[PDB]
């Protein structure tokens, strides 16, 4: 297939990661070796390009889905960052997050989502995703 | 054995050692052997504090009010922003992220600090 | 035209169901005849491909907002879903969740949003859409 | 680049204005002069199409973030609307919210963020982007 | 050009009546064509829109009701539930009659008193 795109599945991380981990399980996407989800953190791409890169989080229990950028050669940094308010709910209160832009990744750069509470974010079918498209 | 690699404030790339872009100046082509490396100073309300090789500055800190926070230091097209909290307010943080209020009840606060107490 | 794409506009609903409706009313999309709105309730593409899908619910008061996908000899499933905490306010107060991601649809696949409480989406002028495009 | 693509971040406005003011500065991205950022208050295409347009809006303390469409010879309207609430956390407390979807757009016709509290949007990096991009 | 028309890549095409989007351009051979706006769609105004607009949602939710429908030239007209009354000018919530004076109306308050 000609168009790079990916979408990951969430999955119940090891212990002790801010970054979160991703698994090419259930129903993912990948459409080609121009994508490739190195060491179960992140999205690299292979192609330089403008992709539209996104990302949803859901948690529950001020909660910080970061989306940070590595480029080669380059110091990390930050794409997006979607904050949300706890909920004060009896057990915690679901919530979700939703993050999503359009960005210039050059060859080699990886991306990735880095969450404040990594304990929380729930893993269930459907509720954690992370990918990308090529424009 | 042969010089091996480029110096300090340079950056391999295509066989060829180019020059970094100087803090303050973000990357716009990179170098061949002849035409050095071309940059170009970062916009208003962004930065960059070192030599780089990146093709986006960053965007100059925000000391969001909404959070307590105000303006400490500006920020040079090489040096990020500086914030701190309102008069009566103080770091939630030792990074200093969001503020919150001096707390009343001996050391009286800083903001940067807290005001510690007993009878 | 060329490209396959989709945006529709949510509508009350007569019926009870947790399905929510969708009319090809208002500023309303739908490229040609490969996207069709199959019995007002869900989306059904004709050409298999990779599809950018996704959809916002806008509900005002543990709300949840999944996108459950139904492909031809297959038992529909779950794409995404998105969660969100019940918030006193006023009358009601509001709050809207948005899905979307990168998902391979085969000829005849429908994809729809189901949510738990479809008596509290607010339908009010742009709060609620329903979506999709093929990459 | 053949691509028509933009995405901008959000800048503190000075007018405080319901309308969101936004700058071609960070890792934004304008792909040629088929996408400009007249007055830093809006994008607008050059090139009729069908485009999906998004924007996140991040704000703290009925909070809605609206994306008013302005078409040449037409009444500016509604494309989207997402609403959210305020959760009394401590100073303000923070919240994220995401828009998106797929308009059809003809040349001149520019897409704006219009928010009901211009003074609570956080413009901290990466927190509130807007942005488009052509199918 | 003139009322009732608009201007193109240089011929003018004249708009569509108020209750018709529009659907094509005008050239040298045909002019300008429209189809009405959907059974819940509207358009105001001689336009020259693509997409009508869609009427205005009472959501019960927000204690609001149907005063009067749309026609598609209307937009729709709400108003509250009777025992609620507007948060505003426009009449975006409606809340309940707060009990315990002068009473309240559609937009007005109670007033209590011993
Ligand atoms: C995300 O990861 C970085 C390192 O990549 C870590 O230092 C940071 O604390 C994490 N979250 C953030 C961006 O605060
Ligand atoms: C999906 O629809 C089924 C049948 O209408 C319903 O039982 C279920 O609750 C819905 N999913 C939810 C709760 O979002
Ligand atoms: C912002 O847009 C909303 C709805 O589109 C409207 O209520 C408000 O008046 C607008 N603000 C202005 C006047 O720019």
């Amino acid at each position: 297939n000609p168009q790079i795109a990916a979408h990951v599945i969430s999955e119940a991380s090891s212990k002790t990661t801010s970054v979160l981990q991703w698994a090419e399980k259930g129903y993912y996407t990948m459409s080609n070796n121009l994508v490739t989800l190195e060491n179960g953190k992140q999205l690299t791409v292979k192609r330089q390009g403008l992709y539209y890169i996104y990302a949803q989080v859901t948690f529950c229990s001020p909660f910080i889905a970061s989306l940070c950028l590595k480029s080669p050669g380059r110091f990390e940094r930050i794409l997006l960052r979607a904050a949300n308010t706890h909920s004060s709910a009896k057990p915690c209160g679901q919530q979700s997050i939703h993050l999503g832009g359009v960005f210039e990744l050059q060859p080699g750069a990886s991306v990735f989502v880095n969450v404040t509470d990594p304990s929380q974010v729930s893993h269930g079918t459907g509720f954690t995703s992370f990918g990308l498209l090529k424009l | 054995e042969p010089p091996t690699a480029c110096r300090e404030k340079q950056y391999l790339i295509n066989s060829q050692c180019c020059s970094l872009c100087q803090p303050g100046q973000k990357l716009v082509s990179d170098c061949t052997e002849f035409t050095e490396t071309e940059c170009l100073p970062c916009g208003e309300s962004e930065f960059l504090d070192t030599w780089n090789r990146e093709t986006h500055c960053h965007q100059h800190k925000y000391c969001d009010p909404n959070l307590g926070l105000r303006v400490q230091q500006k920020g040079t097209s090489e040096t990020d922003t500086i914030c701190t909290c309102e008069e009566g307010w103080h770091c939630t943080s030792e990074a200093c992220e969001s503020c919150v209020l001096h707390r009343s009840c001996k050391q009286i606060a800083t903001g940067v600090s807290d005001t510690i107490c007993e009878p």
